[PDB]
């Protein structure tokens, strides 16, 4: 067979929104 | 069987 | 015939006489109670296996609460076991032929022990026409009890108490009136956020005192300055703690697939493994009560913070500046060049340049995982993840399948933290958690620097740095299998750790793990957005 | 809304309860100095947060003198600041953009302060027609004062003493 | 113990025998630890204590299913080494173990030396006692060779006072200068072992003057 | 500033 884990790589979180953080003044 | 136990 | 070995031989001045922990912690919480206002509050009720059929000594503290007419009883459960023989190995069958399992304190707790310890409470109110009892939550304590603990004695009572407040709360606050966090309380304020990196000397320890693995610290605030005054400061609310760990991935190009893209952007043909976060504790820190909508509030400050311009590759970078050592990345270049036989030490190189490297074997995201004790201070609040992995119910539906009641809960916290907008964003009946099927001991060791290490420090690094190949790919291969069943994980795991500490070891529990998905987590901090709440970190680094 | 956080979602048994560092300290100067033959000279004057606007508990430690028919009174001032969260960044205004700039302990310690320690110190003589009063040092103390910390307030007082002659 | 050895027939009191251990079942365990603190006796001064052996009892509720263990008895010893040349020119018949012939340059012979034992959760120690820790201690101790873990794991530390390696001066007579063998594999090491000691156990007991 | 404070 193939080794390592497929669905590991596919569960990963990339970028995330802006919004979330505080504008500066 | 824990998570289920109570 | 040899349990009655002794009164059969029998000697008059015997060397071990035992001890009475129920009585002495049962003392320490009455003596610490009698001078306040709630001295009445409580029940405490002695279980002992001389007249129940129960395997250990423990205490169970009641409380009670009324509607209406009705009575309402919550108690906590904590057996004593310091001072007894730890459970020998099961024998259980296998596809080729037998094999023999560990177990700990908490295999010996089934369904018997479960309606002996209702029996007792039962007993202890009046009858079944006197109330109704549940049992609110259950922890194991290792460490002895003597008569100078008090400390201790303190600490385990304002668990208890917190547990079945929230209990109450959640079963009859509609009745009751009694109201929950949520983010429409900090609005009029600023939230802050800090994380701090170390990973030499002492760990962080849990309620009994046992060390946890505290690679990353994460700490959410408030901000508070004066009108007039102008005077400044803050108020810290809640505290994360985990660490970094890695997953083999290849990619395959040879099936005719397309190549592998991030974030729509394609990767180096040399990219291998996938960086995991593994969550191992959250409590409070200047707030009372700890619910699950407190957690939701921890989850989201973290991953807030972590993905603060790739703030967490800090903790690899930093990891580096020790040079050759169990937590070396530079690991790493035996899996880029073959021929390369011994770690790298990466000690002399800029930041940068460690970066470049790391860019070259790692994919650039994170997984987002979790670690659920079996027992413990927090485990009937984070009992509720496992429980929302199955969607849905087979039950026959006359048009829609009906879904599960732990998937409704876990659904319903997301969207009162963020009062409505998670409905909006996210789909009913999309999934949120995913089982990875591990079982994971948890203990302690002696180290070298004269203190107790987590058990938890022998991860995929340590394994590339202190041993041989074969051992890595035998690791590797219990984690990521699909044609192995549970018991055959768990016996190589604790074969390979066995010989490498070379048997010089004290194992406590277990967890298991589990992880997020990332959808979910997206529309998550999306709709916290939505709802008027934002955070400024203040110790992010370039 | 959540400096109240504890009292709308409530507990019955805390696990943090605080301490009386004030109440300490001056129980150790009282009992030093009840033996010699200086228990008149010394005046302890308590200011908490609770009935000042101050940020910190602090302890004034008062003497005179009389020149005259006129009173002059010298204070000495001491913060206990052990236990207490640290003070976050603030933001500030530069030629680029805005900066998060470090703060420490001394830097709440501002005009509105020192009137705030004056009152107190003018309530505890009579009134302004008793004297005269004027702060003589300052100083922050960073650990920990329990029932068995005699050496510390001993030197504390000594230092206050020579300051205020 | 006196009493009872003296009188026991005229006082009827009984003795240990393997009968009270017919509707149980054994179990043992083995530990090998040489980093540290040592066992003590009743005065408080240390024992050798390389090799530790318990002797324990399992034990499962009949309907509740609850698993527990009582411990017995408990061994302690090291391993040590005997010279023994064979002599292969006096005209007679290679050395034979377990009627297999070994290799011409194996000239040393293990020896087991028990140190201690004493009893866990029983309240009586007497020579019926002793025994059955005697028993337990030699059954245990030839599950698969494993007394040679005990070397196998003094190998790993290196350099130091009880390397095995030293033998590598003896196999070959220009090495002067002990072997270290923390990068090799168990069975390269079990494999060095074999060209140089007998494939068997001596067992031996010190007995001392007073104690 | 806190050189001209008292």
């Amino acid at each position: 067979a193939v080794r390592g884990n497929m669905a590991a790589r596919a569960r990963g979180l990339g970028n995330i929104s802006g919004n979330i953080y505080a504008r500066s003044d | 069987g824990a998570f289920n136990l109570f | 015939t040899m349990r009655t070995i002794n009164r059969t031989l029998s000697r008059r001045i015997s060397r071990n006489t035992g001890s009475e922990q129920v009585l002495n912690l049962r003392r320490l919480m009455e003596k610490y109670l009698e001078d306040t206002r709630f001295k009445d509050d409580f029940i405490f009720v002695a279980v002992d296996p001389n007249q129940y059929s129960v395997p250990y000594p423990t205490l169970v503290v009641m409380s009670g609460a009324k509607v209406g007419d009705h009575n309402h009883f919550f108690g906590y459960v904590l057996p004593l076991v310091a001072g007894l023989a730890p459970l020998p190995r099961r024998e259980e069958q296998g596809p080729h032929g037998n094999i023999l399992v560990p177990r700990t304190w908490v295999d010996n707790l089934n369904g018997t022990f479960i309606n002996e310890v209702m029996a007792a409470m039962y007993a202890a109110i009046g009858g079944k026409s006197n109330g109704t009892a549940r049992i609110a939550g259950l922890a194991v304590v290792t460490n002895e009890i003597t008569a100078e603990s008090a400390h201790l004695a303190t600490t385990l009572l304002s668990a208890a108490d917190n547990a079945i407040q929230t209990a109450i709360e959640i079963r009859l606050g509609d009745k009751l009136g009694l109201p929950q966090f949520n983010l429409g309380m900090m609005a009029s304020d600023q939230p802050i956020s800090s994380v701090q990196y170390n990973t030499s000397g002492m760990q962080d320890s849990d309620i009994v005192g046992n060390p946890v693995r505290s690679d990353i610290t994460v700490t959410i605030s408030n901000r508070i300055r004066q009108a007039m005054s102008d005077y400044d400061s803050q108020q810290r609310l809640v505290a994360t703690t985990g660490y970094i760990d890695l997953t083999y991935s290849p990619q395959n190009p040879t099936f005719n697939q397309g190549p592998v893209l991030v974030n729509g952007y394609p990767v180096p043909p040399t990219v291998q493994y996938q960086p995991r976060y593994v969550m191992t504790s959250a409590y409070p820190l200047e707030l009372d009560a700890f619910t699950p909508n407190t957690f939701v509030l921890g989850l989201i400050g973290t991953i807030a913070t972590l993905n603060s311009g790739m703030a967490w590759a800090q903790s690899l970078i930093s990891n580096a500046a020790r040079g050759i050592g169990p937590h070396n990345p530079g690991a790493l270049a035996m899996v880029l060049d073959p021929e390369v036989t011994a770690p790298l030490d990466l000690s002399t190189q800029t930041n940068e340049q460690i970066y470049k490297f790391l860019q070259q074997v790692l994919y650039p995201s994170l997984l987002i995982s979790i670690d659920v004790p079996e027992e413990g201070e927090y485990s009937w609040l984070l009992r509720m993840i496992p429980a929302a992995e199955k969607i849905y119910t087979g039950k026959v539906e006359g048009e829609v399948r009906e879904i599960s009641e732990g998937y409704k809960a876990l659904y319903r916290a997301f969207d009162d933290v963020t009062l409505g907008c998670f409905s909006k964003k996210y789909q009913y009946g999309l999934p949120l958690v995913y089982a990875t099927g591990n079982r994971i001991p948890l203990g302690h060791y002696n180290h070298q620097d004269g203190h107790r290490h987590d058990i938890r420090d022998m991860d995929d690094l340590y394994m590339m740095n202190i041993t041989n190949p074969d051992t890595v790919e035998a690791w590797e291969d219990s984690f990521d299998r699909t044609d192995m069943t549970m018991s055959q994980r768990v016996v190589a795991r604790h074969e390979i750790i066995d010989r490498v500490l070379s048997g010089s070891w004290e194992q406590t529990g277990w967890a298991m793990r589990y992880d997020f998905d990332p959808l979910a987590l997206q529309a998550l901090i999306e709709a916290a957005a939505d709802a008027g709440f934002t955070i400024r970190p203040e110790n992010i680094q370039h």
